[PDB]
């Protein structure tokens, strides 16, 4: 009966530290995930405003090379 | 000779402590711990219960133990608060929220060793130790989870001496949550193997007696307590002062228990009080065999009597008394079973409880007490099918499989009393 007594409180340590453990590392995945994504929107936002300094180049020098 | 105390949680507790009230008084021990006395039969077994400090103090040999100090503030608080030795009070801040694995194995264990330390102690300076009786309920956390926590650890230190305990079983009538039922088979499966006599004081049959009988349309916790004190002063009456028979726990126990797991008792009073009319010893003995004085619900016409002790208490005919337990056992033979013969057992002793010019207690080994085993059996079913509540127990490390066990165990017993009243 001692040794049973001893495997239930350990059953419940080791539960409730499995249970923070999950939890910390499900918190850290999602946010870097969430991290990783609003940077990818973002600099794809940032490219395509690129995209149009480079084409107003374009344009002023298709003005230049027409005259 | 000496008998250790101990009591648990808030039943328990309240219990216990109403208990060394009543039997101070009947011994001439006041508040203070001083003998004002009338009569040397008071003082010629009082070291059974009460230690001797300087200054001629009696000191009760009682431990009070719980996982929460309030109902142990308010026993220190109480009418007999000051009575008890300091260092036997032993409690934690946590609680068990009626929860039996919190009592048995989470909070109850880091408890337990320090309630260890103080039984040793009073042990210890026993001149020959009878063993122990416990005072709590089996509906609730601490007094039924980490109460049969100590009834093993007890064992496994004095496994020579015996065990008796005063278990207060649940009721959804007088009920605080749920899962009673739960937490009374899990404590009843530990009895039946550690305890050698157990008073199954029910909760159910304490309320219907004050309703029915008393006439108190709203009975309280107190009202419930003032049957059980009754009872527990002449259950230990024997034990107490003077006398011939069931004089220990041992000689109880071997008069009583003819059957190693069935022995659990199914007390009784008469008078039923909350009155100045003298009860004659007819009167008592009829109404003390009368299902309406039984302290377990159970009907004792739907099974029979391996063993019975009977106490009559106050001035009366010893012949009397003789011839009316005589007439009921005659009358009634078929209640008695036939292999065992002569299984009634009777005491008288003079001095009377307070209040009463009379009394009697009696003390029933029934096969009929297995209906109290199943009505707790079909509430734990019920719950347990769906296994509802069960997360309050798993999250403190337990399987599904120590319910299943326990639930088996008790369906066992009943099956058991089963056997013996067909016989
Ligand atoms: N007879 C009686 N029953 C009680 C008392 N207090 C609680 N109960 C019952 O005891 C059970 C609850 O356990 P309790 O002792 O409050 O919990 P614990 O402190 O964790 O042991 C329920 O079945 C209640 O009906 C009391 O003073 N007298
Ligand atoms: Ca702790
Ligand atoms: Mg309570």
């Amino acid at each position: 009966k001692r040794e049973h007594e001893r495997e239930v409180i350990q059953k419940a340590i080791e539960e409730n530290n499995n249970f923070i453990k999950m939890a910390k590392e499900k918190l850290a995945q999602k946010m870097e995930s969430n991290k990783e994504n609003r940077e990818a929107h973002l600099a794809a936002m940032l490219e395509r405003l690129q995209e149009k300094d480079k084409h107003a180049e374009e344009v002023r020098k298709n003005k230049e090379l027409k005259e | 000779r000496e008998i250790v105390h101990i009591q648990a949680g808030q039943c328990g507790n309240q219990i216990g402590a109403k208990f060394w009230e009543v039997i101070s008084d009947e011994h001439g021990i006041d508040p203070t711990g001083s003998y004002h006395g009338d009569s040397d039969l008071q003082l010629e077994r009082i070291n059974v219960y009460y230690n001797e400090a300087a200054g001629n103090k009696y000191v009760p040999r009682a431990i009070l133990v719980d996982l929460e100090p309030g109902t142990m503030d308010s026993v220190r608080s109480g009418p007999f608060g000051q009575i008890f030795r300091p260092d036997n009070f032993v409690f934690g801040q946590s609680g068990a929220g009626n929860n039996w694995a919190k009592g048995h194995y989470t909070e109850g264990a880091e408890l337990v060793d320090s309630v260890l330390d103080v039984v040793r102690k009073e042990s210890e300076s026993c001149d020959c130790l009878q063993g122990f009786q416990l005072t709590h309920s089996l509906g609730g956390g601490t007094g039924s989870g980490m109460g049969t926590l100590l009834i093993s650890k007890i064992r496994e230190e004095y496994p020579d001496r015996i065990m008796n305990t005063f278990s207060v079983v649940p009721s959804p009538k007088v009920s605080d949550t749920v899962v009673e039922p739960y937490n009374a088979t899990l404590s009843v499966h530990q009895l039946v193997e550690n305890t050698d006599e157990t008073y199954c004081i029910d909760n159910e049959a304490l309320y219907d007696i004050c309703f029915r009988t008393l006439k108190l349309t709203t009975p309280t916790y107190g009202d419930l307590n003032h049957l059980v004190s009754a009872t527990m002063s002449g259950v230990t009456t024997c034990l107490r002062f003077p006398g011939q028979l069931n004089a220990d726990l041992r000689k109880l126990a071997v008069n009583m228990v003819p059957f190693p797991r069935l022995h659990f008792f199914m007390p009784g009073f008469a008078p039923l009080t909350s009155q100045y009319r003298a009860l004659t010893v007819p009167e008592l003995t009829q109404q003390m065999f009368d299902a309406k004085n039984m302290m377990a619900a159970c009907d004792p016409r739907h099974g029979r009597y391996l063993t019975v002790a009977a106490v009559f208490r106050g001035r009366m005919s010893m012949k009397e008394v003789d011839e009316q337990m005589l007439n009921v056992q005659n009358k009634n033979s078929s209640y008695f079973v036939e292999w065992i013969p002569n299984n009634v057992k009777t005491a008288v002793c003079d001095i009377p409880p307070r209040g009463l010019k009379m009394s009697a207690t009696f003390i029933g080994n029934s096969t009929a007490i297995q209906e109290l085993f199943k009505r707790i059996s079909e509430q734990f079913t019920a719950m347990f099918r769906r296994k509802a509540f069960l997360h309050w127990y798993t999250g403190e490390g337990m399987d599904e499989m120590e319910f299943t066990e326990a639930e088996s165990n008790m369906n066992d017993l009943v099956s058991e009393y089963q056997q013996y009243q067909d016989a």
